[PDB]
């Protein structure tokens, strides 16, 4: 019940620790999506770019545990191999764009066109040219950017969410020059399927992964886990015709350059993220499993932690990790504003 | 202010209730 | 929405109980942090459920 | 070690007396008293020899048959062969009853087993040897048995019983001589009412200490499956009495286990009653009760008010409890303890209606840039919380408190709090409501998610579109949207991604 | 009404309204108000006694409504419990300092007995698999109560309804 | 991508008149009772969401679910709805039982049609 | 009840017999709600109670 006051133990561990109780269940899940995404990105930023064996080596090296410290992989104190300037020290370029979109959404107080964030996104791209070409027009990047769109209206059906997110995905996959980026429809379909997963997580649907697999976009059976891939709709003959038209170019010497990471590799990473989120029983273990897989750990966590937050609310996110997040105060304030204004937009 | 100790309740036990109650002190 | 005052009719009064005795008449307490002193000061008719 | 009734534990000497005459006994005669075992007193010896031995006989031993043969022979001599079929336990009970009845008080060595003074000493020391539980059991025995006799018997009968107890020949002769004393004795026909009175008292006590464990087990195991209302309905008990019994059982268990009682239980079982009745009372001031919370118009006056009330009652709980839907915001035990312990009063007075929370989330603002640089960063820190609330022409309306404190209001009243470290944060729900005239009522029944929908309740888009909101007609909505959306595009003067090769 | 073309009596309307009010299902009061407005637009007399009885019956049937609402969450919790079943330093603080701990209570105390009984008895989700016939949790009847107490390891002394003391019969 | 109706003006007086704490409940009720929906999968998902959220669902919501289930010939979904209604003791409307019967009959599930007709 | 006595018009205002006679005459001249309702032809309860069905009792039977 109560313990004798000694050593001046602080009453609250964080500013919003007791504020998260002041939300409904759906509001808690809404804020949890954004906050868990931020916490996962901040926790995986330390080992960004590291490989699976390098992560294993770090964990083995930091094998001196005092039974209370966090997992050495999470929020690792390894020396930075990037040395970013002001903000990408604690997060990634993908989360930079995600935060800009979140702030635009909070200031919009409801649904908003993509033109409200076009200029911010292009300014960030100009400020970070290497990151833009590194992670532009990729499935992981566009998915991590658009994960927060269903937070606007969690009761929206799949058709409405996909229709609203089409405008954002068009600009996200729009190359500046006439590079003719291929598989735009494939990227759209995979992003729509994962957004359906996230929407069902927000709606607390029984087996959201299974029901999103049932109602997934056609031709997207490779992104869901193999045990759920049977329920996905088959590939469309129109998609096959589009693939044939793309192959009819017969131009092997022309290779797109903006999608640096291959679409198949992105699909594999998203599949691993989905299986980790589905089989994770807690946010901490889910983030640990996401970071133990190596590769783009930042995007892996930005997906897995977002799914876990949408599944189990804000209060299941470790408050110590939330306090360790660099911009936790502005992120939580924006998330609270979005959760409050999503249920009664001024314009409609 | 003074607490009522209810010592007058104990004075009723000093009356040989077994004469009339026929052994009410025990379990019954 | 233009009917009555509140639809509850199951209200449980949570305020202080009225003082029946000795039934003070005026309460002009000089305050320091009361921002409704303007409304509190002044003669008002005391007629309610009680 | 082990202390019980057989081996009396050593008690303190400075203990107060239990019986009145021992309080006036002189100190010298108090010091004259010895420290002896309980059976050393002649009355204790009589009890151990006569009643306690026969009580022990029912236990398994070897001399049980040896004594039972003699007692059965005595019973057969008493009542021919009829009592041969009587059970051994019945024979022991009859012998105990006869020995209790034939007890007399007189000279110790003249035949009487013990004297009245010895009986008084034994009673006093037996009362002294009792703890709080012992005294409670003594009072329970008093209420069960002696109280009906006192209520049914006259003071003349009590004095006659006292004379019988003392067994003084001259005093008994004096009392019997008086004619009015002879005529004032009670009648057995009227004394028969004591049987029914004792039955009612024992019935209430049996209710308490036999249906308390059963109700307590049911309500502790599955409070949602067996609420106090359901328990009262199925057991025919009073709805208030069931909760009272549960509270008493839990508190007695805590007290006799020497554990601080769960003070939250009376609040959790009388939440409505706690808010309605429990008040701080001044000395010498008489208080009253508000029959109605406010001066309102009754719902019988209009047909629409009647429909509104019946719909709200349908959507309302009859009796809300700790596990019901409105209390689902207490996820963990920390929230449970905080809400139900030492702050329930403020937690319930924060907002009248029961919502899925107690207040509003607090979000902190951003500080305006200070061109003075680090020469002035310290000035916004102080020792106190500086709380500011907006006032003006459009702000401060008591009748519009809900709409002004609605977070989804573009013209919401603006509150700010500067912490002693310079942080600018918003205000809590209680802090925001502190600036308006106080509301001191609560609602323990209505729960919004249970409202009727579909049947008789269908909000329509036609009713809302009857106002005909047209963007080409009125462009204030577009102006507010432009105000809200960012403006950083203006410095770039189609948006396109940068090109790097 | 429709086939034989008869006008229902005010007693019939009252009976329908009271039946729907007593029924704890959702929309019962809505259907009751439908019957009342049918009376109003058909010219059937509306009486203050009828209004008072409507209020009283609604307040009384609030109990059954609450029981059904609780039964819904009880069924949900039972399903979640089955799904979970399918899936499958005392005196030292964080810094390491030795902290005070309360002495163990008497093992023979009734409070300790209650604690052990709560910790060791079957969970509240396995007492009954199927719920009541009409939207309400089982355990209101004496047979179900005795079965639940037996499953919890307690033999109910009040097996029958009449065995309850019933203190409302007291006259003195 | 917004609730069908905003807070001010549309909600009934007896329910508090747009208690903003229950805006999600209001939006969920509108989504449950919209008459333009034709996705039975969406109907079932919304029913699960409402059950989790504690929204009191009367016969209108079940009738709407059955109506959505009819066109895709979701006889199994209709049977599940009827089973849930009988489990919670909610009397199915004549329109609802007709919808269930039509959904079963369009799938040539004559045995289930006979069972439902015998029940009602 | 509330009773107001004025005996200024009387020759001797300090008359207890005047006081008691006036009070008893005022009590005698009082009609009960049952008597008033019987005389009017109305239900006694539909004269002092604010229930909306009672509004039909003050109209003319048509």
């Amino acid at each position: 019940v109560a313990k004798l006051q000694h050593n001046s133990a602080p009453t609250t561990l964080n500013f919003y620790e007791k504020s998260f109780q002041q939300l409904s269940d759906v509001q808690q899940r809404q804020t949890g999506l954004l906050i868990g995404a931020a916490v996962g990105d901040a926790a995986a930023r330390a080992l960004d770019g590291y490989t699976a064996e390098e992560v294993a080596a770090v964990a083995a090296e930091s094998g001196s545990l005092q039974d209370e410290d966090e997992d050495p992989v999470v929020f690792a104190s390894v020396t930075p191999r990037e040395h970013k300037s002001g903000l990408l020290r604690h997060h990634s370029y993908t989360f930079y764009l995600f935060s800009q979109l979140l702030r635009v959404m909070a200031t919009s107080r409801g649904d908003f066109p993509v033109q409200y964030v076009k200029n911010e996104w292009v300014a960030t791209a100009r400020a970070h040219p290497d990151c833009f070409v590194r992670e532009h027009a990729s499935l992981l990047h566009v998915l991590c950017i658009t994960m927060q769109l269903p937070v606007i209206y969690p009761w929206a059906d799949d058709s409405t969410l996909r229709e609203y997110a089409s405008g954002f995905l068009e600009f996200l996959t729009e190359t500046p020059a006439e590079q003719a980026v291929a598989s735009r429809e494939d990227v759209y379909a995979y992003t729509n399927s994962v957004l359906g997963v996230a929407l069902r997580c927000l709606q607390s649907n029984p087996d959201p992964y299974r029901n999103a697999a049932f109602m997934a976009a056609p031709g997207t059976a490779h992104v869901f886990p193999d045990d759920l891939a049977l329920y996905c709709p088959p590939a469309l003959v129109g998609s096959s015709h589009s693939r044939t038209e793309e192959l009819s170019e017969t131009d092997s010497e022309t290779v797109p350059l903006f999608p640096a990471r291959l679409l198949e590799s992105d699909v594999r990473v998203v599949r691993e993220c989905l299986v980790v989120a589905r089989g994770a029983a807690s946010f901490a273990e889910g983030i640990k499993a996401a970071i133990h897989l190596g590769g783009p750990v930042c995007q892996r966590s930005l997906i897995v932690g977002a799914l876990l937050g949408a599944r189990m609310g804000v209060r299941r996110i470790p408050i110590s990790w939330l306090s360790a997040t660099y911009d936790h105060v502005p992120l939580v304030t924006l998330a609270l504003q979005v959760a409050q204004w999503s249920w009664n937009p001024p314009h409609h | 202010n003074e607490a009522e100790k209810h010592h007058d309740l104990h004075m009723f036990y000093t009356l040989a209730w077994w004469k009339l109650g026929e052994g009410i002190f025990g379990v019954d | 929405y233009a009917r009555g005052q509140h639809p509850s009719y199951d209200m449980v009064y949570a305020g202080p109980m009225p003082e029946i005795f000795p039934m003070r008449r005026d309460f002009r307490k000089p305050t320091r942090w009361d921002f409704h002193d303007i409304e509190k000061q002044g003669k008002y008719r005391t007629s309610g459920p009680y | 070690p082990q202390w019980d009734l057989w081996q009396s534990r050593p008690r303190s000497e400075d203990m107060d007396e239990a019986l009145q005459p021992f309080m006036d006994m002189p100190k010298s005669l108090k010091d004259r008293r010895y420290d002896i075992p309980w059976w050393a007193n002649p009355f204790g010896a009589w009890y151990l020899q006569n009643i306690l031995s026969l009580e022990l006989l029912k236990l398994k031993s070897k001399t049980n048959a040896e004594k039972i043969a003699t007692y059965r022979s005595y019973m057969r001599s008493l009542a021919s062969g009829k009592d041969n079929t009587m059970s051994d336990d019945d024979v022991i009970r009859n012998i105990i009853k006869e020995r209790w009845k034939t007890l007399e008080f007189g000279d110790r060595n003249a035949g009487y087993p013990c004297t009245f003074g010895d009986y008084i000493q034994f009673l006093n020391e037996w009362f002294k040897s009792l703890d709080e539980e012992g005294m409670q059991r003594l009072r329970e025995h008093f209420d069960r048995r002696i109280r009906p006799l006192l209520a049914v018997m006259s003071p003349v009968d009590i004095l006659w019983l006292e004379a019988l107890t003392q067994n003084s020949p001259h005093n008994k002769e004096q009392l019997q001589r008086k004619i009015a004393f002879q005529t004032s004795l009670g009648t057995p026909e009227f004394f028969d009412m004591s049987k029914r009175l004792r039955y009612e008292i024992n019935e209430d006590y049996k209710v308490r200490d036999e249906l308390g464990p059963e109700l307590f087990a049911l309500w502790s195991k599955a409070p949602e499956r067996w609420p106090p209302e359901r328990l009262s309905k199925m057991y025919g008990l009073d709805f208030t009495l069931v909760r009272k019994i549960l509270v008493w059982h839990h508190f007695k268990a805590c007290y006799d286990a020497c554990v601080e009682p769960d003070w939250s239980l009376p609040k959790r079982l009388f939440a409505l009653e706690w808010i309605r009745d429990v008040r701080a009372r001044k000395h010498g001031l008489f208080y009253g009760k508000m029959r109605f919370a406010e001066q309102k118009i009754t719902f019988y006056s209009d047909r629409f008010l009647f429909r509104d009330l019946v719909n709200r009652r349908e959507a309302s709980y009859a009796n809300v409890w700790e596990m019901d839907d409105p209390y689902r915001f207490l996820q963990t035990e920390q929230d449970y303890e905080d809400y139900w312990g030492d702050n329930y009063d403020v937690y319930r007075r924060m907002f009248p209606e029961m919502i899925g929370r107690t207040g509003e989330p607090v979000q902190q603002y951003g500080q305006m840039p200070i061109w003075a640089g680090p020469h002035r960063q310290h000035a916004n820190k102080s020792e106190h919380n500086w709380m500011f609330a907006e006032i003006g022409v459009n702000v401060g309306h008591e009748a519009l408190k809900k709409l002004e404190l609605d977070p989804t209001n573009e013209k919401r009243r603006r509150f700010v709090i500067r912490q002693p470290d310079g942080t600018l944060r918003s205000a809590k729900m209680s802090e925001m409501r502190a600036w308006y005239w106080k509301e001191e009522w609560a609602d323990f029944r209505f729960w919004a998610p249970q409202m009727e929908w579909g049947i008789e309740n269908t909000p329509s888009q036609e009713q809302y579109q009857e106002h005909v909101p047209d963007t080409t007609d009125a462009d204030f909505r577009k102006q507010r949207r432009i105000q809200s959306r960012p403006v950083k595009w203006f410095y770039e003067s189609e948006v396109r991604w940068p090109d790097v090769i | 009404i429709l086939k034989k073309d008869l006008s229902p009596s005010r007693r019939t309307y009252h009976c329908m309204i009271f039946m729907h009010l007593s029924s704890g299902e959702e929309g019962g009061t809505a259907r009751a108000l439908r019957y009342l407005e049918a009376m109003e637009r058909a010219g059937i007399q509306v009486r203050p006694s009828l209004l008072k009885k409507i209020v009283r019956v609604n307040n009384a049937a609030g109990y059954k409504r609450d029981m059904k609402r609780r039964a819904r969450r009880i069924m949900q919790a039972r399903e979640e419990y089955l799904a979970r079943k399918e899936e499958g330093r005392a005196d030292v603080d964080a810094e390491g300092n030795s902290i005070l701990e309360p002495l163990a209570v008497s093992p023979t105390s009734t409070l300790a007995w209650w604690e052990k009984w709560k910790r060791e008895t079957v969970s509240k989700h396995e007492l009954f698999t199927e719920e009541g016939a009409d939207g309400t949790p089982k355990g209101e009847t004496f047979e179900e109560k005795n079965e639940a107490l037996r499953m919890m390891g307690i033999t109910s002394s009040f097996q029958t309804k009449d065995l309850v003391p019933q203190p409302d019969r007291q006259k003195l | 991508m917004h609730p069908r109706l905003s807070g001010q003006g549309v909600f009934p007086r007896y329910g508090g008149g747009w208690m903003h704490q229950f805006g999600h409940v209001y939006a969920l009720q509108q989504e449950l009772l919209n008459a333009e929906a034709n996705n039975w999968f969406r109907a079932m998902e919304l029913w699960h969401t409402a059950r989790h959220e504690g929204v009191a669902m009367n016969v209108s919501h079940y009738t709407n679910i059955l109506r959505q289930c009819v066109p895709p010939t979701a006889w199994e979904a209709s049977l599940m709805v009827l089973k849930q209604m009988r489990r919670e003791n909610i009397r199915p409307d004549v329109v609802g039982v007709g919808c269930a019967l039509a959904a079963c009959a369009d799938a040539n599930r004559s045995e289930e049609v006979e069972k439902v007709f015998s029940c009602f | 009840a509330g009773c107001r006595i004025n005996l200024k018009a009387t020759n001797n205002p300090k008359s207890p017999t005047h006081t008691v006679e006036g009070v008893f005459e005022a009590v005698k001249a009082l009609r009960s709600v049952s008597e008033i309702a019987a005389s009017r032809g109305k239900v006694p309860h539909s004269l002092i109670y604010n229930i909306y069905p009672y509004l039909e009792e003050i109209r003319r039977r048509k």
